[PDB]
C-alpha cells in the first residue's frame, strides 16, 4: 500500500470513469475493456461490478475500486503482467508491435500524440530496425 | 465466486501495467 501503488490505481480508476462522476458502471468497464483488446461478455461486467460494488449502489466508487484492488497485488514488471501488456499493444495479433496499433492503444488512453512521436517511440524500442516491436524488444524497452 | 474477483484484479492489472508503459514510453522519448 505505497503511494505509487495509489497513483497507478488512481490513473486506472480515471480511464474507466469516461464521465468523470466518481464512479464505474458497467457500460463503463466494458467500453475501455474493449478499447484495450479485452472481450467481456455483458454476464461477466454485471459480475464484476456485482463483486466489487460493496454498498450494492450498482457502481464501483474509487474507495470500493481501492480496497479491491489492495489485495492480491500482482506485479507490472511481472513477465505475466509483461505478456498480458504486449497482447494489447499487439492489437493485430501477429506477434509485432506496429506504430498505427501504438498509435491506437496511445489514443485509447488519453493520450493526444503526433504520428512522429509515435514513430521516435518505436525507433527508441526497434533493435532489429524492422520497423515494429517484438516480444524481445518490448520487454528490454 | 471469488473467481470473479479473480478476473476483475487480472484485467485491471492489465490496464495498470499497460499505462504504466505507455507513460514510461512518454518518459523516455
Ligand atoms: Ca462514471
Ligand atoms: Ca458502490
Ligand atoms: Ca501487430
Ligand atoms: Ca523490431
Amino acid at each position: 500500500l505505497t503511494e505509487e501503488q495509489i497513483a497507478e490505481f488512481k490513473e486506472a480508476f480515471s480511464l474507466f470513469d469516461k464521465d468523470g462522476d466518481g464512479t464505474i458502471t458497467t457500460k463503463e468497464l466494458g467500453t475501455v475493456m474493449r478499447s484495450l483488446g479485452q472481450n467481456p461478455t455483458e454476464a461477466e461486467l454485471q459480475d464484476m461490478i456485482n463483486e466489487v460494488d460493496a454498498d450494492g449502489n450498482g457502481t464501483i466508487d474509487f474507495p470500493e475500486f481501492l480496497t479491491m484492488m489492495a489485495r492480491k497485488m500482482k506485479d507490472t514488471d511481472s513477465e505475466e503482467e509483461i505478456r498480458e501488456a504486449f497482447r494489447v499493444f499487439d492489437k493485430d495479433g501477429n506477434g509485432y508491435i506496429s506504430a498505427a496499433e501504438l498509435r491506437h492503444v496511445m489514443t485509447n488512453l488519453g493520450e493526444k500524440l503526433t504520428d512522429e512521436e509515435v514513430d521516435e517511440m518505436i525507433r527508441e524500442a526497434d533493435i532489429d530496425g524492422d520497423g515494429q516491436v517484438n516480444y524481445e524488444e518490448f520487454v528490454q524497452m | 465466486g471469488s473467481l470473479v474477483r479473480k478476473a476483475f484484479r487480472h484485467r485491471l492489472w492489465a490496464v495498470i501495467t499497460v499505462q504504466a508503459y505507455a507513460r514510461g514510453m512518454i518518459a523516455r522519448r
